[PDB]
RNA sequence: UUGACAUUGUGAAGAGUUUC
RNA sequence: GUUCUUUGUAAAGUGCCUUCGAAGAGUCGAGUUGUUUGGGAAUGCAGCUCUAAGUGGGUGGUAAAUUCCAUCUAAAGCUAA
RNA sequence: UUGACCUCAAAUCAGGUAGGAGUACCCGCUGAACUUAAGCAUAUCAAUAAGCGGAGGAAAAGAAACCAACCGGGAUUGCCUUAGUAACGGCGAGUGAAGCGGCAAAAGCUCAAAUUUGAAAUCUGGUACCUUCGGUGCCCGAGUUGUAAUUUGGAGAGGG
C-alpha cells in the first residue's frame, strides 16, 4: 500500500512541504474550536496502525491543549510550609498533555470509549491531537469480535485510569530493571513492601 | 504471660519501678540514634566504634551468587561419603580405585586445608581449592579435578 | 499503486482536490520513475461516478 | 565460546556439546527490504532536506568534517548517529558533485 | 534513645504501619479453598491430569548451575524432533515455549525422550463421543519425575598427570588479567615495523 | 524586568568569508 | 446417552526446491528544568529545545572515545486463576 | 438550468447512550503539616492523610525493546527467602529494593505494514416473513481517503 510512503514522508517533519502544510493546518485548527469532530483523520495511516478502521462506529475528534508547565493553583505563592514545597512556577504535570486531551474529549462525549490518540501539529502556544473513539452501543462493533472487548464495562474511561499508550507510559508500565518502582502498580508495590505480613506460626 | 510480670508486683508501690525523681517521662536523650556525636558519643565510641563514616569502595547492583563460594576443609571432607561405604574405601586405600567426590553437588564452592586426613588416595571433583589442600591430597596420594 | 510498482499501469489519473493531500502528492514522481503515463485531473466526484461511487481519488 | 571446563579463566565453563539453535528473525528487525529502500530513497528526493542537513553539507564543503560531527552531536545528542548522518551526507553530496 | 552495649537496630516502624498489617488466619481456609478448587477442577476436567507437561532445564546462574529444574516449555525444535507440532501439543497436556533456544544436545535429547515417553504413555479419546470413557490421574508433576543426571560413577582409578591445578588457576587468572596488555603490546611492536 | 530558543514567513538597504 | 441431516467440492495441517520476507517517529535518543526513586556523571515520569536510523535500534546499574560480545525487538493491542 | 461532491448545520427526526450513588479493596492525578532529627531549613513522617477524576467483582498487570553473563533461564501476579541487604543520605537521624531459588496458579494471542483485482467478496439501518439474544429476501446507506479473506514475526507469503 501507499501508507508506507505516507509514513516515510511524515517522518521528515522539516521539509518545506510539511512546513507549509503544518502552517495551514495549525492555523485552521486554531481558528476552529478547541474540540471538534473531524470528518476524517489527518494521518489515516497512523490511525489505521493504531486500530482505526473506516466504518460505522469509529470517530475522530481533534483537540487542542494549552502547552506549558502546570503552575500551582496557589494564591500568591502562599504554599504554607517548608521550602521544598515552596515552588510554583517550574512544576510539571506528570500526565501528558495527550492524556489530558483524551480525558477532555472523553468527558465531552461519555457514550464512547477511547482507543488512542496521536500528535498532529503544535506551536509554542498549543498542542494539537487527533483522537480515536468508538460507540460500543453500535451493532457493528458488538457483532465484530476483534474490538468488542471494549464494549465491556471494564474498559470504561480507560484514559481516566491510565490504560492507553500514554497512560501506561506515564504510569510506569514496561518490563525491566529501570521500572522496578511502578511497573505492576506503584501504589501496589509501595503497599506490598510497606506491609507487615504475619503468620500464625511466626516466621 | 502477664501474671509473672513485675507490674503485678508493683501494684501499690507508687512509681512502678522507674522512680519518683528521675521519673519515667517520654523520650529523654532523644529518640533512637540521636546524639551519637553530641551526648551519646560515649556509647557510640565504647561498644559501637566505626559506626560513623564512609569507607572503602562501592559496588552498585551487587548480585550475590557472583560470590557464591561455600567452603569446606580436608578436616571434614569425608562425611560426603555415605558412612556405609566409607570404611570400605578407607580399608581399600588404592590408586587403582579411589572414590569420586563431587563437592559442588554437595553444595560447596571452595576447598581449604584445615585438618589431617588419612593416607588414602582419593579422587576429588572440585573447583577452587587451596594450595595446601591440594598438597595434602597429593601427599595422601590422591589427586584433584578442576571443574566448572 | 501496486499496479504501478508492477508497471501494470497503462494510464494513471489523479484528482487534484485531496485532503490529506499527502495521500497523493508523491504519485507523479512514482509514475515518472516507472515511466508510467500519468495525469492530474479535476473532479474526483466525477471519478466516483465513473466508479459507481461517490468519490474515487484516482 | 569454546569452554575449558574450568571454574575461572577466559573461557571458563562447562565443556559441553554446544549445539546451535535455529535463528529467530526478530534479530533481523534492521532489514532493508527492496520495497522499503525504494520508498525511502524516493521520499528523500520528494522532501528535499532539512536546514540542519543543509548547513552540515555546507560545513562539509567548508570547515572539514570534524566540525560537522560536533554540530550533529549538538543536534542529536550522540556521536554514532552523528557519524552515520555524516557518511550519509557524503553519499548525497557525492551525487551532487558526480551525478 | 541509646542505652547499654547492644547491637544496633534498624526497625522500620515510623510510617503508619498499623493501618497496613496482613495476618494469615485464613492460612487454613485458603488451604481448604485450594484443595476444593483442585478437586473440583479435576472433577470437571475430563481426566486431563490437572497440570500440563513442563520440561527439564539447566538451572541458571552459578549457585544453581548444578541443579535441574522444571521450566515452562519444550522448544518447538524438540517438538518436531519428537515428530509433531506445537498446536496439537497444546491440545494435549503439554506446555510449549518459543524462547529458551536449545543449545545443549543432551537436554534436547532428554526432552524429546520425555515427549516420546508421554506420547506412548497417554491415551486419547476420539474426536467422536464414545471411548474407553475414563480413568483419572492428577499427576504429570510426578509420573514423569525430573531427576538430576548421573553426572559420574561411584569411584574411578587415579590418573595423576602430576600437574598443579592450583597453579593452573593462578595462570588462568593472570591470563584474564593480561590479555588486553599483551594484545595491545604485540599490536604495538607489530605496527612499529612498520 | 532582562537575554537566548521557538511561534516565525518573504526580502531588501547599511555597518565590524562571517554577522551587527 | 440417543436421533437426524452433511457440510463438499470446501477448510485445515503435513513434507522438500525456489523467490523473498513489508515489522508502529514530534517517537527513540540527547540536552536542560522540576519531581520522584535504593538508582548513585543522573530510576522513572512530565515541560521546553534538538530530533534520528534499518546488517538498524534498546539494554547490559560509573560518565566519554574505540573494538568486540550477549540478549530482546519498542513507540498499536486483548487476555482467566 | 440540472445534477453531483466536500464541509458544517438544524430537527420534540428513528433508535441509542453519559451523568448521580456507593467508594473496604482497585487505576490515576493533585498533595501537606504536626511529627523525628533531642535545635532546624535538606532529609524523614510521605511519594502518606486531606482534595479530584474513573472501574470491577475483583481490579490492575501480563505474553519480553526481559532477567542474565550460567552449561543459561523464559508472560504476569502473590507467599517464603533474597534483606534490613547493594544502594541512598546534613554518610546524621533514618530510608531501602531487584535478579537467582522453592511454592501457589497457569493459557495464550490479535492489529498495522501486502493487489480480491477474472470481479466489496465487508458492515449498520429500514421493510415483509420466520423456528427471534437471531435469521432469509428486498431496498436505502456506509465504504476504496479501504470493509472482507490471508499473516503477526515463535514467523510468514508467493510459486514449483
Amino acid at each position: 500500500g501507499a501508507y508506507k510512503y505516507l509514513e516515510e514522508l511524515q517522518r521528515k517533519k522539516q521539509s518545506d512541504v510539511l512546513r507549509f502544510l503544518q502552517r495551514v493546518r495549525v492555523w485552521e485548527y486554531r481558528q476552529k474550536n478547541v474540540i471538534h469532530r473531524a470528518a476524517r483523520p489527518t494521518r489515516p495511516d497512523k490511525a489505521r496502525r493504531l486500530g482505526y478502521k473506516a466504518k460505522q462506529g469509529f470517530v475522530i475528534y481533534r483537540v487542542r491543549v494549552r502547552r506549558g508547565n502546570r503552575k500551582r493553583p496557589v494564591p500568591k505563592g502562599a504554599t504554607y510550609g517548608k521550602p521544598t514545597n515552596q515552588g510554583v512556577n517550574e512544576l510539571k504535570y506528570q500526565r501528558s498533555l495527550r492524556a489530558t486531551a483524551e480525558e477532555r474529549v472523553g468527558r465531552r462525549a461519555a457514550n464512547l470509549r477511547v482507543l488512542n490518540s496521536y500528535w498532529v501539529n503544535q506551536d509554542s502556544t498549543y498542542k494539537y491531537f487527533e483522537v480515536i473513539l468508538v460507540d460500543p452501543q453500535h451493532k457493528a462493533i458488538r457483532r465484530d469480535a476483534r474490538y468488542n472487548w471494549i464494549c465491556d464495562p471494564v474498559h470504561k474511561h480507560r484514559e481516566a485510569r491510565g490504560l492507553t499508550a500514554t497512560g501506561k507510559k506515564s504510569r510506569g508500565i514496561n518490563k525491566g530493571h529501570k521500572f522496578n518502582n511502578t511497573k505492576a502498580g506503584r501504589r501496589k508495590t509501595w503497599k506490598r513492601q510497606n506491609t507487615l505480613s504475619l503468620w500464625r506460626y511466626r516466621k | 504471660p502477664s501474671r509473672f510480670t513485675k507490674t503485678r508486683k508493683h501494684r501499690g508501690h507508687v512509681s512502678a519501678g522507674k522512680g519518683r525523681i528521675g521519673k519515667h517521662r517520654k523520650h529523654p536523650g532523644g529518640r533512637g540514634m540521636a546524639g551519637g556525636q553530641h551526648h551519646h558519643r560515649i556509647n557510640m565510641d565504647k561498644y559501637h566504634p566505626g559506626y560513623f563514616g564512609k569507607v572503602g569502595m562501592r559496588y552498585f547492583h551487587k548480585q550475590q551468587a557472583h560470590f557464591w563460594k561455600p567452603v569446606l576443609n580436608l578436616d571434614k571432607l569425608w562425611t560426603l561419603i555415605p558412612e556405609d561405604k566409607r570404611d570400605q574405601y578407607l580399608k581399600s586405600a588404592s590408586k587403582e580405585t579411589a572414590p569420586v567426590i563431587d563437592t559442588l553437588a554437595a553444595g560447596y564452592g571452595k576447598i581449604l586445608g584445615k585438618g589431617r586426613i588419612p593416607n588414602v588416595p582419593v579422587i576429588v571433583k572440585a573447583r577452587f581449592v587451596s594450595k595446601l589442600a591440594e598438597e595434602k591430597i597429593r601427599a595422601a596420594g590422591g589427586v584433584v579435578e578442576l571443574i566448572a | 499503486v501496486a499496479l504501478i510498482e508492477n508497471k501494470k499501469a497503462k494510464l494513471v489519473l489523479i484528482a487534484n482536490d485531496v485532503d490529506p493531500i499527502e495521500l497523493v502528492v508523491f504519485l507523479p514522481a512514482l509514475c515518472k520513475k516507472m515511466g508510467v503515463p500519468y495525469a492530474i485531473v479535476k473532479g474526483k466526484a466525477r471519478l466516483g461516478t465513473l466508479v459507481n461511487q461517490k468519490t474515487s481519488a484516482v | 565460546t569454546v569452554k575449558t571446563g574450568i571454574a575461572i579463566g577466559l573461557n571458563k565453563g562447562k565443556k559441553v556439546t554446544s549445539m546451535t539453535p535455529a535463528p529467530k528473525i526478530s534479530y533481523k528487525k534492521g532489514a532493508a527490504s527492496n520495497r522499503t529502500k525504494f520508498v525511502r530513497s524516493l521520499v528523500r528526493e520528494i522532501a528535499g532536506l532539512s536546514p540542519y542537513e543543509r548547513r552540515l553539507i555546507d560545513l562539509i564543503r567548508n570547515s572539514g568534517e570534524k566540525r560537522a560531527r560536533k554540530v550533529a552531536k549538538k543536534r542529536l545528542g550522540s556521536f554514532t548517529r552523528a557519524k552515520a548522518k555524516v557518511e550519509e551526507m557524503n553519499n548525497i553530496i557525492a551525487a551532487s558533485r558526480r551525478h | 534513645a541509646i542505652s547499654k552495649n547492644l547491637p544496633i537496630l534498624k526497625n522500620h516502624f515510623r510510617k503508619h504501619w498499623q493501618e497496613r498489617v496482613k495476618v494469615h488466619f485464613d492460612q487454613a481456609g485458603k488451604k481448604v479453598s485450594r484443595r476444593n478448587a483442585r478437586a473440583t477442577r479435576a472433577a470437571k476436567i475430563a481426566p486431563r491430569p490437572l497440570d500440563l507437561l513442563r520440561p527439564v532445564v539447566r538451572a541458571p546462574t552459578v549457585k544453581y548451575n548444578r541443579k535441574v529444574r522444571a521450566g515452562r516449555g519444550f522448544t518447538l525444535a524438540e517438538v518436531k524432533a519428537a515428530g509433531l507440532t506445537a498446536a496439537y501439543a497444546r491440545t494435549i497436556g503439554i506446555a510449549v515455549d518459543h524462547r529458551r533456544q536449545n543449545r545443549n544436545q543432551e537436554i534436547f535429547d532428554a526432552n524429546v525422550q520425555r515427549l516420546k515417553e508421554y506420547q506412548s504413555k497417554i491415551i486419547v479419546f476420539p474426536r467422536n463421543g464414545k471411548a474407553p470413557e475414563a480413568e483419572q490421574v492428577l499427576s504429570a508433576a510426578a509420573t514423569f519425575p525430573i531427576a538430576q543426571p548421573a553426572t559420574d560413577v561411584e569411584a574411578r582409578a587415579v590418573q595423576d598427570n602430576g600437574e598443579s591445578a592450583f597453579r593452573t588457576l593462578r595462570l588462568a587468572r593472570s591470563e584474564k588479567k593480561f590479555r588486553g596488555i599483551r594484545e595491545k603490546r604485540a599490536r604495538e611492536k607489530a605496527e612499529a615495523e612498520a
